[PDB]
């Protein structure tokens, strides 16, 4: 009844990750420290945990500090990034790609065959970069997440959401 | 590339009231590459938004 | 060019030029006199080489200019050979740059949409493209024909 | 390699590899000749680099093996040596490689961590490589030494 | 991002001619002045730190107030941010001496930096001596070959 | 997650029952051990880099072919992940002794890492001594009662694991 | 629970429990005897309680016991009467947990819902509760009043 | 993936050694091949979309009922799934030749492959005819050397998927 | 957000000093009136519903025209969101309160607020006048604990 | 502040204080009278603290102001001085906040970058943190040498 | 279809069916039998719509059919007219369905990459899209020709 996690017989989240019912919230004025466990909340849930020192943006972390870039534009520059390459797709086919996606961007499974196809064909014939930009620009994304969220594991159903 | 700054206010008159923030996501200025412009220009206007001001810096 | 885009990847990783990136830059600079030398020959030449590359266009494909066709008439001929000319340049604009940017940038992003809304027979444009590269070929040596034909073919598989 | 980041790359995007890239291991192909004989002078000249750049470093930094040093003793400076020779083998990877994507993925991703959990000092580092690239560019002419330089600037500016 | 080859391809594309001759010199000059910024690019490379050490040394020597309690510099945090620019001045010349042109510098480094400073409440003119401070190690180390690029920041910043 | 407090209340919840007499005494013992739990968990947060070093020291020392050529723990990636799981180890062990509850070791780490383990060639029993050896360590800076309350969940990471 | 949000909270950040997070839970421990002697008072008069707050209940409220009304008949009145048994004991828990974590989770995530599916008005249950508040306060001396008094609000509060 | 120098590198480094005249031969074998793997993948790239032209125009011939009603490639939508499939193994080929290794077929086609085909119902002996139609069509355009070496990595993908 | 210890302690560390018998006063004095200013924060919080009740019925029996046809607060969503605003200042006033420092309001509730009623067209004066009825019915109810953090919204719209 | 933390908490959820949370203030304000007394005691001792553990630090690790050490010379020896003190101050502020966050937002956050590319020893700091653990430790009684020593250990473990 | 339509935007809202949905649904099921009747009319005409839809595409472009055309040859030309008559069931699928879905899900997704494998010029098959809608409204009555029509026009945007 109490402190359960969401999945019943696999209600259990890896430690490299965040906790299951954690949000994470960019807001324009917040202190440093909070700026900090932000930027390393996306980097734990786009890439499933936190890179050896040295791995991290640079240029695009300043523009995520400063407000000149936001959580979204952040998560899509990462989920394209050379560390997203070299973690996931330099080991997995595409099909792979795609459930890694949906589980980094929109926090879930692909229900059907339609939405594996659409960023399937988008990796085929685009590649990385285009099917990031398309999960991230759907109106599921901009409506769960929003615009200065990360991206969470969602475990209630939303039939109107995905 | 190009970089576009887009000040715009997008309103939430077709949804329920929160109880939450919302002032960012409402009123609002961003840096946007130039290939996610027409995306951002679109999605602002199908939320009802109001695209109050464009800038492209240089 | 080639060094623009060792710079972006340098860039995108918030590091200076590794000795990768650094062999691709003085590799460049050494095919620089070379560059010119294929970029000259074909600047000089652009005249007969598009006169060349319409007239074998025009006998594969007479129904181009047949009535009815897309480059019926002197304009849209005319227009026709000023397309032939622009990848020319374009491919030029390639051999100096290293790269296929500038082709890209100019002259390749959109123009599936402009001849798909224009009726233009990309297929024809190909072949025009092919006996440019042809004419080019026959004014350069076996070195310089390949260094312009790769960007030839470049252009050929973006519209194909 | 250089092979593998051009094939990552245009399998990222979906594509073959441009006329840039197939550039860049057009020339790299072409100097894989001079790179292996050049890796295989480094291989030759294993003992003296590691024992020259050992005794500049701990010249230069009496500290080290001094007690309470972190290299103090005749175990602990083995290992210190033997880190250097690591590290020589890498960049001896590196150089066949046409890119310093052995040294990052052996013995840089991760080194922070690593040298900081065995309580080594990174300037410690810094010196023992810049002894390393100061011996191992004595060993060489004129364009192989600064291009077996820019891997140990690589080495050093990463262990900084 | 522009290089020269780039700037002189768009200056060609613009009026619509094929290469002259004249536009072929400009051209052959740049690949004759390569070699010699590679090997300055590549020195600057090699003491990037140490040059980034050097020149922030004489920056807050010579404006001691700024590492003050209640100084734009004053915490581990804003210092931290300073150097970090100061790396980011440093890479960017670098680039722009390896690509020939400062459109790299305009469009990733100076676009809006003057209102993120003023935002921010980063002196300005204390930058622009730090920059000047790098420009002099740098010239110390290659030689004048780059003092343009950090002329151009400073006056962009300025 | 459940605590020692969070277990009683789930098993009188779902037996529907009000606090009885024995509820009332579990919840005595586990508010008179916090004082020792909290006691530990500063001394470890405290330690935990010096408790890695040492730990992580003895492992290979016991082991050297772990960080030699070869060895799953070769290369300077490798060791970061190994001492990265070392430390993730050390950190969770000191939750569920706050915690007086062994689930959160349940819900954050052990499920699917005996797969992981046994996929990307990570050798376990080495693993296990790893775990062992930070046993050691942290019961020498704790003190005796800490380190008898620390090696309960100790142990249940290296059974877990076994 | 305290010790729950406290770990939760450092897990959240992937660090160690801070000097702060400590001290909190220091501070929850310390009071467990009092918190403890609460829930046993409470426990005990269940009985009291529940019989004074719905007296109470049922004479501010007279429409919900009258024909018409949702605990009309003697088997919904002791349907209503047992379900502030379930909140009373809601509220123990919360009390040995140091927050309403317990209660939250228990019986306020979709009570809502519950309440429309059922027809049972929330305003008949912010009385309630309020009833059962002063019952129960009544029964502790004044600084025990004001903490399970707090848990009575945050009950009322989540219920309205 | 591994490209052949890498692979060699890797060998090296996992017995802890310099490379010795063996390596040295291994990696000067790479170079001298690597002019021809160059040509043959500027030549293939050139090509492509004539290859799959001829590819699918040969694999639907000698199976018509792959296109009409009830085929796995009769709709639109699904023919250009095949054809893009065909892009699929002759980019990846390409890619093969080009490193001189088969590891990247490992990872980013094979695996999965078949339960992805099965689970969609898409007929591996089929698509297994179509490989070898593009084979042979690579082969009439790259030369000798070119062609048995493209070989390689069209019968490698080909015993992958059956 | 600061609260009353962390402005102390940001105005220490502006000057580099540690804590003297003044810094020390301040805090001591903040530490005394703490408990008064939770039991005012816990009253509102437990009757944070009627506040708000009596808060929306003041404002629109003063200005009814907000309720009429063409009114800003006329349609269910905007009444709506009217009384969640509301809401907001009351919640926000409560967090200054206990901090017992207006910052919290400033970031995150004055931030950019008068730019976006503007956009919206949400009326100013009389959202200044809701926040002033607020103030009205949380005084009577806990007295003027509070009344410097709905000046302080008040001070923020106007 | 630990008031910053449990407002900023319920402002993360858009609710009021909750019954822990408010007990968390109540602790605080509680404990403020201790906290100023310890505060107090190293505020009016620094020059002493910082002097002593400058003294037992360098005779710890004489090569730090040895000629080539870090801090050798007057300038250098006076900034490794103020460091300390600056940290000493720090560990008031959070002795008086009650949690770390003026320690991270002032002193922590960016600390280990900055003494790494000024290649200052942590190991060194970390011994003065320590000494200055001590220094105060004798100087305050068991209860009040322990709740500074929280915050001490705080800053030896992020320096770490 | 329509039902699917309206089904599918009332799920995405996650409701019941507004009554504006109802009423498409309605209007759907009222037109049900002329519809039918349309379809039954179209499907007895197939192989005579087929013959002179192919007839007049092939006078008006008879650039098709000649040597060198997409189409020449018997088995060519046979299959442009089996294409017609695909297309042409198609139309009537959408017909009984009130909407193109079937249209888009059969043979429009993936149109122009299918066609451009097969070499086959789009214009061409707008034109005998728009010469087979000819053939098929001229079959049918003044109304019925306009809703047919549509579909025809959206075919022939489709390939366009
Ligand atoms: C916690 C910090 C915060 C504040 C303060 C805030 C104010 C705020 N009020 C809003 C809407 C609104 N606010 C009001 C306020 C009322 N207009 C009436 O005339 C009254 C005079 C007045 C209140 C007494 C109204 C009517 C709207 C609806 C505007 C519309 O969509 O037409 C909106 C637009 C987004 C939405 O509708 O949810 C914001 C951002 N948002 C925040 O995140
Ligand atoms: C430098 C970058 C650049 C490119 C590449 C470019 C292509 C281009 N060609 C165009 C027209 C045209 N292009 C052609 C060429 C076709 N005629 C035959 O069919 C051939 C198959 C084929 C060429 C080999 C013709 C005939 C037109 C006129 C079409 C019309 O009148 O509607 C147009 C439409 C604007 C116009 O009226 O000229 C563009 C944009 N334009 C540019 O600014
Ligand atoms: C490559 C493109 C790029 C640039 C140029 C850039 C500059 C930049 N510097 C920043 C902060 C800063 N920059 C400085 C540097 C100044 N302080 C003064 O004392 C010095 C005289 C002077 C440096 C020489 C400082 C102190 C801050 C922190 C300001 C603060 O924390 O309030 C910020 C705000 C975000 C952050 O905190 O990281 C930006 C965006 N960022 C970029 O992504
Ligand atoms: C290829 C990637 C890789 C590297 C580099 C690596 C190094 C490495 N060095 C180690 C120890 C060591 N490393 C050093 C070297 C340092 N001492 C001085 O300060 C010098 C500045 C400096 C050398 C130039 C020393 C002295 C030790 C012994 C420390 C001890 O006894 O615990 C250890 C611990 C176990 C062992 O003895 O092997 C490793 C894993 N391991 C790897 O998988
Ligand atoms: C908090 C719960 C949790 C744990 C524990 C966890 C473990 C974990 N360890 C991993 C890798 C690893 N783990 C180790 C550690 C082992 N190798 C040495 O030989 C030792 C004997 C031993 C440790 C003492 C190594 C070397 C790797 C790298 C494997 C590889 O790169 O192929 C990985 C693969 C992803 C990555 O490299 O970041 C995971 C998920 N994940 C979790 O969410
Ligand atoms: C542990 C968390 C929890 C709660 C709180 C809970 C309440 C609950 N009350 C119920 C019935 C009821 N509950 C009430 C109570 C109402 N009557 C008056 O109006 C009052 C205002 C108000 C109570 C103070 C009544 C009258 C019924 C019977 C109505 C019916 O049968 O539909 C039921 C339906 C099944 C049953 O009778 O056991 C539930 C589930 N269930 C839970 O699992
Ligand atoms: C590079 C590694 C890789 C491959 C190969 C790959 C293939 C692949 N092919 C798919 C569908 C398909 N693939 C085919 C191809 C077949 N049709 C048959 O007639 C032919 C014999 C054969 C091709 C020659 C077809 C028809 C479909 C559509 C299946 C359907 O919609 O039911 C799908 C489902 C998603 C989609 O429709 O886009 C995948 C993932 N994915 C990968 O990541
Ligand atoms: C209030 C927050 C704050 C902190 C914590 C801080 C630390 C700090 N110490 C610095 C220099 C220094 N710090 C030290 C201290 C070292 N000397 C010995 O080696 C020891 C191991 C160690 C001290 C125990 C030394 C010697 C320098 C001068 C280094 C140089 O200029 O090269 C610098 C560079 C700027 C300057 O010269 O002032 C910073 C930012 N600055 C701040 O604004
Ligand atoms: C139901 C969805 C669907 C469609 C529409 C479809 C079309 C289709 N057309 C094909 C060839 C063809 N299609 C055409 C028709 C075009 N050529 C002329 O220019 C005309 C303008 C135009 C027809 C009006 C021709 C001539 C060919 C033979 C091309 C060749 O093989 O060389 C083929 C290759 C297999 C074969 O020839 O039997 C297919 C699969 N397949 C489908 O599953």
């Amino acid at each position: 009844s109490v402190g359960d996690l969401p999945g019943g017989l696999w209600g259990v989240r890896p430690g490299f990750q965040s906790p299951p019912k954690q949000r994470y919230r960019w807001t324009l004025k917040q202190s440093k420290a909070e700026k900090e466990a932000l930027l390393e909340a996306i980097y734990r849930q786009v890439l499933e945990r936190v890179l050896p020192e040295g791995s991290r943006l640079n240029e695009e972390e300043s523009r995520l500090n400063n407000g000149d870039i936001t959580v979204r534009e952040f998560v899509r520059r990462l989920a394209s990034s050379d560390l997203y390459v070299q973690s996931f797709l330099v080991r997995y086919p595409n099909t792979k790609l795609v459930e890694k996606l949906y589980k980094h961007l929109l926090g879930r499974a692909p229900s059907n065959q339609k939405e594996i196809i659409k960023y399937h064909d988008l990796l085929a014939r685009k590649g990385l970069k285009a099917a990031v930009d398309a999960m991230v620009t759907t109106e599921e994304y901009t409506e769960i997440f929003g615009d200065d969220t990360v991206p969470f594991a969602r475990y209630t159903t939303d039939p109107a959401h995905g | 590339a190009r970089t576009i700054s887009i000040t715009a206010c997008v309103p939430r008159r077709t949804k329920s009231v929160g109880a939450s923030r919302e002032i960012q996501n409402v009123y609002f200025t961003k840096r946007i590459s130039f290939d996610q412009f027409t995306p951002e220009y679109q999605r602002i206007h199908r939320q009802g938004g109001t695209i109050l001001n464009v800038q492209c810096m240089g | 060019s080639a060094i623009t885009k060792a710079i972006l990847n340098a860039d995108a990783e918030a590091r200076y030029l590794s000795p990768g990136e650094i062999d691709v830059v003085r590799g460049y600079l050494a095919s620089g006199e070379r560059r010119v030398r294929v970029a000259r020959v074909l600047s000089d030449n652009a005249l007969r080489i598009v006169r060349g590359a319409g007239d074998t266009m025009f006998q594969k494909r007479p129904d181009l200019v047949a009535p009815g066709g897309n480059a019926y008439g002197e304009v849209r001929t005319a227009k026709c050979l000023r397309d032939l000319d622009y990848f020319l340049r374009l491919v030029t604009y390639g051999v100096l740059a290293g790269d296929t940017s500038p082709i890209d940038e100019i002259g390749l992003i959109g123009i599936k949409e402009t001849y798909s809304l224009l009726e233009v027979p990309v297929p024809g444009v190909i072949d025009g493209i092919k006996a440019a590269k042809q004419q080019a070929a026959a004014l350069l040596s076996s070195e310089d024909a390949a260094e312009a034909s790769f960007y030839f073919d470049y252009v050929i598989s973006a519209m194909s | 390699s250089v092979v593998t980041k051009a094939i990552v790359s245009a399998d990222a995007e979906a594509r073959y590899l441009s006329p840039g890239e197939l550039d860049r291991i057009r020339g790299f192909v072409s100097s894989g000749e001079r790179r292996l004989r050049v890796a295989q002078t480094l291989t030759e000249s294993r003992e003296r680099i590691i024992k020259q750049a050992g005794d500049q470093l701990f010249q230069k930094r009496p500290d080290l093996v001094s007690p309470g040093g972190n290299a103090y003793g005749a175990e602990r400076t083995a290992s210190c040596l033997r880190d250097l020779d690591y590290y020589l083998r890498l960049v001896t990877f590196g150089i066949v490689a046409g890119d310093v994507t052995p040294i990052e993925e052996i013995g840089v991703i991760g080194v922070k961590e690593m040298y900081r959990n065995l309580e080594v000092p990174l300037p410690g580092m810094v010196e023992a490589v810049k002894a390393m690239k100061s011996v191992a560019t004595g060993l060489l002419s004129g364009d192989d030494s600064a291009e077996v330089g820019y891997y140990f600037d690589y080495l050093a500016g990463a262990l900084a | 991002m522009l290089d020269a080859v780039t700037k002189i391809i768009n200056r060609t594309d613009a009026e619509g001619r094929y290469f002259a001759s004249k536009d072929f010199d400009e051209v052959t000059r740049f690949f004759a002045t390569g070699e010699a910024r590679l090997r300055a690019a590549s020195t600057i490379s090699a003491n990037a730190a140490s040059i980034l050490r050097e020149s922030a040394a004489a920056l807050f020597t010579e404006q001691p107030d700024l590492l003050r309690p209640g100084g734009n510099a004053y915490t581990s945090r804003r210092y931290a941010a300073c150097v970090r620019d100061m790396e980011y001045f440093l890479r960017y010349a670098t680039y722009a001496l390896v690509a020939g042109d400062t459109s790299v510098i305009d469009e990733r480094v100076l676009n809006g930096l003057k209102e993120t400073y003023m935002s921010l409440g980063v002196p300005i003119p204390s930058t622009v001596a730090g920059v000047t401070a790098m420009k002099g190690v740098v010239a110390s180390m290659i030689g004048s070959e780059a003092n343009v690029y950090f002329d151009h920041i400073a006056k962009g910043l300025s | 997650m459940q605590d020692a407090i969070t277990s009683v209340i789930n098993t009188y919840d779902v037996q529907g029952k009000y606090f009885d007499t024995s509820a009332f005494d579990k919840l005595k013992a586990y508010y008179a051990t916090g004082e020792l739990r909290v006691r530990a968990a500063g001394t470890i947060s405290a330690n935990a880099a010096t408790i890695i070093k040492e730990a992580s020291a003895k492992l290979f020392s016991n082991q050297p072919d772990l960080v030699r050529p070869g060895g799953n723990a070769y290369t300077t990636r490798r060791y970061a992940a190994c001492v990265r799981d070392m430390d993730y180890f050390l950190r969770y062990a000191t939750y569920a002794m706050l915690a007086g509850d062994t689930s959160i070791l349940d819900e954050r780490v052990l499920n699917g890492l005996k797969e992981t383990y046994n996929s990307l060639g990570v050798p376990i029993s080495s693993t296990v001594q790893g775990i062992q050896a930070m046993k050691e360590v942290t019961g020498s800076l704790v003190g005796s009662g800490a380190a008898k309350e620390m090696g309960v969940y100790f142990d249940y990471l290296s059974s877990g694991l076994s």
